RNA sequence: AACAUGUUCUU
RNA sequence: CCCGUCGCUACUACCGAUUGAAUGGCUUAGUGAGGCCUCCGGAUUGGUUUAGGGAACCGAGAAGCUGGUCAAACUUGGUCAUUUAGAGGAAGUAAAAGUCGUAACAAGGUUUCCGUAGGUGAACCUGCGGAAGGAUCAU
RNA sequence: CGGCACCUUACGAGAAAUCAAAGUCUUUGGGUUCUGGGGGGAGUAUGGUCGCAAGGCUGAAACUUAAAGGAAUUGACGGAAG
RNA sequence: CCGGUCCUGGACCCAGCCGAGCCUUUCCUUCUGGCCAGGACUUUUACUUUGAAAAAAUUAGAGUGUUCAAAGCAGGCCUUUGCUCGAAUAUAUUAGCAUGGAAUAAUAGAAUAGGACGUUAUGGUUCU
RNA sequence: UAUCUGGUUGAUCCUGCCAGUAGUCAUAUGCUUGUCUCAAAGAUUAAGCCAUGCAUGUCUAAGUAUAAGCAAUUUAUACAGUGAAACUGCGAAUGGCUCAUUAAAUCAGUUAUCGUUUAUUUGAUAGUAUACUUGGAUAACCGUGGUAAUUCUAGAGCUAAUACAUGCUUAAAAUCCCGACUGUUUGGAAGGGAUGUAUUUAUUAGAUAAAAAUUUGAUGAUUCAUAAUAACUUUUCGAAUCGCAUGGCCUUGUGCUGGCGAUGGUUCAUUCAAAUUUCUGCCCUAUCAACUUUCGAUGGUAGGAUAGUGGCCUACCAUGGUUUCAACGGGUAACGGGGAAUAAGGGUUCGAUUCCGGAGAGGGAGCCUGAGAAACGGCUACC
RNA sequence: GAUAAGGGAAGUCGGCAAAAUAGAUCCGUAACUUCGGGAUAAGGAUUGGCUCUAAGGAUCGGUAACGAUCAACUUAGAACUGGUACGGACAAGGGGAAUCUGACUGUCUAAUUAAAACAUAGCAUUG
């Protein structure tokens, strides 16, 4: 088709953005950057049809062109900004602070957050090996590159990182007993634990996980992300669920209980 | 132009493909640059993302290598002796990978006596016992005669290579692809490889 | 069965025998381990044939899906076509037909194979016009 | 032994 | 009740001299635009930069020239497919009350029918073998 | 034990005539081959193929049409019988 | 049945279903570290179970006085300088991938023995 | 709602079709037509032909300003504000339209790249053994014009850069090769070179089965990454750019210095892409049974070409490859799919068309530019 | 016995006469058919010189798959080259669509007729 593709359709636009049909033909279209098309969010989503701070894409320019919206602290006048998992978007106009998490029912909740929680993020690692001058390195999930890794570190590992330094502050090894939270699948948005882990040799290896309640549920390798070091204790703040699922029946019940 | 696809041929079974598509310019091929033996002419090509790439239409010089001494040096090409694949590119004298070739000898010679002290060729006529008589009889300080002794006992080598230093001319296989990069490059024969090359060139 | 029966001269790449090196004074060969729990052959190791595709004693890697098949030709230097069968499901009638697909692999000298024997291929790179599996296994026919 | 034929259309 | 030829009319399709015609595809051979590569060329131009008047020798280089390569397109021939004219010929079907006979349905007045072969205005007749779907389930 | 048949019955089958299979089939599945899809046009035309020929095998379409057909019932008729 | 009744609650008996483990001549890989995790081997298939994943829109379907409805994915709250549940769920699976089972239907095996075991059998020849 | 009814006969029971009946996001047509919400719309025949107008442009404080353009006198006799033109940069390869071609092709699910290119984005990332900052061109502009005519341009005179070409500003210790002298059983030494990163070739690291008489990454897997040696290159680039604030130190010189930034740059990573690619799956047709292989058909070796694999092409060689499990050929009133209509169940029929994939821009072919096009609101040629 | 601009059978009873074709290699070849043919159907391409390359043998001598010596003209390919020539003289078919007629090869009017006439195999009749 002679070149890229620089339009989204409305009706090809991920689910996960909660994009209603008839409001017109086009989408935005994520820019290039951190993270992939379809596993991110754009800004312009976010500060519009979730927090309603704008009425429209224009006010939303407008908003970003006079350095309010901040990513990982950086500031960023990309309307566009693929944002994605565990970025962390700063509004101190506002003074308010939000992170990127998936709510269990499978999207972007709108995750507030505190000034001193807004300093950090975490980074799963795809590859390490050695650059030019054999230099040793490790690939995170953001396309963040950190040179002089802790020579311990493999991939499937999460690692902490400051956001105003690019410095890695602590990580995790990835084994048995880990809190995770599966990154995509069916079971997207949900917060479990590891169980087990079967190695597929040429194939998709395979991790059993368990949530808080007794649940058993696989799911690709790829999927997981690392979030602590035992049950009970993530390193960020989770939203209004805590990444548990409840049936259609459930939250039925629930809504009318709260409900009186 | 010149295409890649595989649209144009027959299936496997046999068939004769309908077209799909007029000719795209990612499938595209070129012209061979056909190198030859002569003062250098470079053309470069604009390829695909940005990149480049050096025709050698004729190249005087290559960058040649005597493996088991770990020593290589930028000699001279004399001709083409032997082509795998065709003879037109021998009778021609046409440069691609895996010609046979004959390099000028000479620079290899200075390294062998500059680094060992020791001469080739061996032949006994006039010219050679003379120049053997003057390098056996070169001025050589103490430091140097020791560091070449320790160069010795592995002086010595392989009999078909210095036998071809009666001539000046060693052979060669081209390893480079100057039609792609330009160079004109490669490694002397030698053992398995440059007998069975003696063999079929002498035949 | 000649080595060295071609035109041009047959050897691995940059593989060197240096003849005067210490002790070693033979042939250096080269080999890899095709990975995935195939057993790389003794007779590609200890042996004296060269074969850029070979995936044991070349520079093809496998990668890719594992098949196997029923050997029907080997009338080719070095490939052969195999013979895969298989059960198609009609879901009107709810039964089903006998289909088939022949596949070429390449096969490399360091097997012996004839008709009618069963063989595991692994995919490599196209490495001919119809070529993109490689015998790995050789089972009795 | 002989013996061919029966305008059209209904109620 | 009913069969075929024959007579008037209408419609459909078939065969048919015309080496008929037209349209569309594929293709041998012949010619071949143009680009690209290559090869020299050298209008022009700045000096690798240096010379008492400037004489060398550096660089850049247009038109054009050589040989290739891809190859539109035209002519010729071939082939394939699809429409289509045609003297005349031979069918089919339809259409209240035209002609000739009466083949079949009753043992339909020579039981009917099948295959084959001859004959004849027409239905049909005759020979050889077969069938009962017979006019005999039987002496 | 095998065979050519026959008689009675009708559980059963069938539109019936009838059927020891034409039964064990809406309570619908033992294996398997071939053939048909309203009546004509037509086993015609065309192409192919076999044949010395006569012909055999393969085999359409346009068009036309409301029935054609099967088995039985009552009557009528018979150059049928009593 | 205790009955223990606030639809529902515990040890005991009764039976019923889905399961496990041992023992019966006994299948159910095998070593190392020392009920997991790194080595050495595996007769092939069909079939069936379960799962990973599989674009929205469309389909089926939960929530919503678009005044109804088709629809849409919204909206509702003492009336705020705010607070708020949401944007469900199944369907997809011929082919590929992973996985439990061993009925049904195949495939292989020891017959000129060129057969199986000898763990720490015995001897010999090679390699690392 | 898992349903039937009329028609052969004097009457009957059947076969069997014709007819009736209901739906269609299925099209046309007739008649009729008050209100509201929603809404398809030159696909079908002609991917036939098209008058006219519009559909792609683009400037920030941060590339280049003597408009002989506009405003006023101002922290500005180098300019400083606004703002034409032009140079430079970027975009124009997206979108939108259509369904002609196309039947293992496209496409769908599923794979592969240990088989390649990738502007941009986002991470990183280079002190390498005249410098108070080098040159010369041209546009814009005034000026003479030529053609009937076009988004045609020629002579002449200026003049710029983030345009074009050139070129230094520089650490620290250390390693290696050559080595005149010199110590003297094998030392020191003057003096020469290479130090980065790109390029090409060759050769070495890149190890990890458990006890006697040292450091080393990843993968299922590599000749992987990375590193070293010797050499190679019509030498890649390791910043001669720009805006606002103007600070601090005095050894007071238009001194040494240093804040947010613009833009740019090599390599790797990432992201957006692309190109190939595995397995299985397409309608009718035998009045298509053999097809392919001259001139590549199936395979092998070597090369050439490509971004890269590969008969992609060439040379030599072998004689192979597909097929009744339907090859090959022919038809399609055939773009594929998600889907649509009807629907007891099983099915039947439709899908040009709101999303995804492909293909095309009258027919054919060939190219330029560019990261990306065999582009047509780009060029070239033929019809 | 030759040649001829443009036209190309308009000449003539009639293409009479002349012209055109022609060797060899490679390609390609219809109807019809007694299946043998038709067929050189039709219709295309190539061909010189020079310099090379490859293939095809004989006799001796013990994985001899080798060496030594000898030897004939055929075939195929490539580079170069010229006023694009080249079966360079010579030699050497024009072709196609049909009708009448005799099957065919063969035979006769020496000295105006070569034919459709005679013969013929096949078929029948007669003694
Ligand atoms: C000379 N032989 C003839 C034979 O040719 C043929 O005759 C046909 C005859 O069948 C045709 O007759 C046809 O058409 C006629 C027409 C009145 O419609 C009708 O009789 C009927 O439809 C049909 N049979 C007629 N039209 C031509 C004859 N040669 O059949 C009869 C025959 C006597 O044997
Ligand atoms: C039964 N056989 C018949 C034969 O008898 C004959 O029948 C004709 C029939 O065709 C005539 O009838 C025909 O011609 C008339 C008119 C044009 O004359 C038409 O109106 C009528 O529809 C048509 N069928 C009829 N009038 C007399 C019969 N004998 O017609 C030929 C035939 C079919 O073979």
């Amino acid at each position: 088709a002679r070149g890229p593709k620089k339009h989204l359709k409305r009706l090809a636009a991920p689910s996960h953005w909660m994009l209603d049909k008839l409001s017109g033909t086009y989408a935005p279209r994520p820019s290039a950057g951190p993270h992939k098309l379809r596993e991110s969010l754009p800004l312009v989503v976010f500060l519009r049809n979730r927090l309603k701070y704008a009425l429209n894409g224009r006010e939303v320019k407008a908003i970003m062109m006079q350095q309010h919206v901040q990513v990982d602290g950086k500031v960023r006048t990309d309307t566009t900004y693929p944002a994605g998992f565990m970025d962390v978007i700063t509004l101190e106009a506002t003074n308010e602070h939000f992170r990127l998490v998936y709510d269990v029912k499978g999207k972007f909740a709108v995750h507030r957050i505190s000034a001193e929680e807004a300093a950090y993020k975490l980074g799963k690692v795809k590859k390490v090996q050695l650059g030019k001058k054999g230099v040793p390195y490790v690939v995170t999930h953001d396309g963040r590159t950190i040179r002089y890794p802790d020579p311990l570190i493999r991939a499937n590992d999460t690692v902490k990182i400051d956001l105003a330094t690019g410095k890695i502050d602590d990580f995790i090894k990835f084994d048995t007993g880990r809190l995770v939270m599966v990154t995509g699948g069916r079971n997207l948005g949900r917060v479990g634990v590891i169980v087990h882990r079967e190695k597929h040799e040429g194939g998709f290896d395979l991790v059993h996980i368990k949530d808080a309640l007794e649940n058993t549920f696989v799911t690709r390798l790829s999927n997981v992300f690392v979030i602590g070091t035992e049950a009970g204790k993530p390193w960020v703040s989770l939203p209004k669920g805590k990444g548990i699922k409840l049936s259609i029946s459930e939250e039925r019940d629930r809504r009318r209980a709260q409900q009186g | 132009g010149i295409s890649r696809d595989s649209r144009h041929k027959r299936s496997a079974t046999g068939a004769k493909r309908a077209q799909f598509r007029k000719k795209r310019k990612f499938e595209l091929g070129r012209q061979p640059a056909n190198t030859k033996i002569g003062p250098k002419r470079i053309h470069s090509v604009r390829t695909r993302g940005g990149n480049q790439k050096f025709r050698a239409l004729r190249v005087e010089t290559g960058n040649f290598s005597w493996g088991s001494e770990g020593v290589s040096r930028k000699t001279r090409i004399a001709g083409v002796v032997y082509h795998p694949s065709n003879n037109e590119l021998v009778r021609t004298n046409t440069l691609t990978k895996s010609a046979v070739v004959q390099i000028d000898a000479t620079p290899f010679r200075q390294w062998y006596e500059n680094h060992y002290g020791a001469t080739l060729g061996k032949k006994k006529g006039g010219a050679h016992a003379a120049h053997a008589a003057e390098v056996a009889d070169a001025k050589r300080s103490r430091k140097v005669e020791r560091k070449l002794a320790a160069r010795s006992g592995a002086a010595a080598i392989e009999s078909a290579v210095d036998s071809q230093f009666g001539s000046g001319r060693l052979y060669a296989v081209i390893s480079s692809r100057p039609g792609q990069s330009g160079r004109c490059d490669g490694y002397i024969l030698e053992g398995e490889e440059l007998a069975f090359y003696l063999r079929r060139l002498t035949a | 069965l000649t080595v060295q029966s071609e035109r041009a001269f047959q050897k691995q790449p940059h593989i060197f025998t240096n003849p005067k090196a210490k002790a070693n004074k033979k042939t250096k060969r080269w080999y890899k381990d095709v990975g995935l729990g195939f057993k790389t052959p003794k007779a590609a190791i200890e042996g004296s044939y060269i074969d850029k595709k070979c995936p044991f004693a070349g520079t093809v890697s496998i990668r890719g899906k594992i098949l196997t098949g029923t050997v029907v030709s080997t009338k080719m230097h070095r490939t052969i076509i195999i013979r895969r069968d298989y059960l198609h499901y009609v879901p009107k009638y709810n039964r089903y037909e006998k289909r088939h697909k022949n596949v070429a692999a390449h096969v490399s000298p360091a097997f012996r194979v004839e008709e009618g024997d069963v063989v595991t291929v692994g995919q490599c790179r196209p490495i001919s016009k119809t070529v993109r599996f490689n015998v790995l296994k050789v089972s009795a026919g």
